[PDB]
């Protein structure tokens, strides 16, 4: 007695996402020790998995980005990236706003010109 | 009129295609 | 010494999409036997090469899930995904519809919440 | 070290992707010697690292492509590829127009139905 | 007025972006 029942299915009309919401959002604790300074940026709600390059833009908006101080990193399964990175405090001198990008290789590049920034 | 809605249907698919593009990418 | 040729390019207005086309069709099949239950669920026109966790979701319409029937597999090449499975009927009960979802790996993971679904 | 730092994030006002602008431009140039013809196109402002299948349409803008005159590549990382190819000029003696296309897969069929076109 | 036609652009637009990423997720 092999109870067999067929049954056509209906293409639904409801079909919202299930994962990371990108809400991006974080903090930054930049620590001055003697001549370097450690920066460690805890992003949350971001993309599931992106590299995200995070520099320090210099006042001039647009200006300029010390590039000794690119901190690299991916994101996990939820969207959260840990960037870390050690720059001479002469080189971060005249500083104005920590800027995240998006990463287009873990080589660094700016897919996005600026996704969250910080006042410094 | 009502395409306020629409506006924000449009500004949510600008940022899932970049969302995608850039999970995918990584 | 041959005929030579070097004309300018121009863009094209309508670049049409090709390639295969998305439109959520398929037939499920509950074969019952003994005390075991194998469902061959068959979608066609769907996307060319996604995963389709497909499960059983209990009244609730979204409501619970009966994990314990998860069949994943990945879609072809034009929109085949061919999806099979066997769980003990006890387990079944008070299931009220098949929901087909689209998966983020082959380790289940819910990425759509319902691309195709019928009761029972 | 002695001196701390603690900020948190704001997501900027506007993100603007960066990198290759999507601008389709092109440079056929045909050189048909004894029974043969050989084509190099030059396409730059494409997409940067997509697959260019090329063909000679017939007439009948829209007509059926001589397969037999295919040329693949991909636009290395700005979005430039140079397709080259060698085709008897017997087969392409009805050859109206050279369609550039954007390819599924390497060496394979079509994902658009032409992105830009030269007229002959 | 018009803007039904791009109304149905957009949800063309909205099922596409699924469309291309569960493919290449895939």
């Amino acid at each position: 007695g092999p109870t067999e029942g067929t049954y056509t299915l209906a293409p639904q009309a409801v079909v919202k996402p299930a994962g990371p919401v990108y809400a991006p959002a974080g903090t930054a604790k930049i620590s001055e020790t003697l001549g370097v300074t450690r920066t460690t940026i805890t992003l949350t709600g971001m993309a599931p998995y992106a590299i995200y390059v995070a520099h320090y833009h210099k006042m001039g908006s647009d200006g300029p980005a010390i590039m000794e101080s690119r901190m690299i990193a991916q994101a996990s399964a939820d969207g959260k990236v840990t960037l870390t990175g050690i720059v001479p405090t002469a080189l971060i001198r005249d500083a104005a706003y920590i800027n995240v990008h998006h990463g287009r290789d873990f080589s660094g590049a700016l897919a996005d010109s600026g996704v969250i920034c910080t006042p410094i | 009129s009502d395409f306020d809605a629409l506006g924000g249907r449009v500004t949510t698919v600008e940022t899932r295609v970049e969302t995608v593009n850039n999970s995918l990418t990584g």
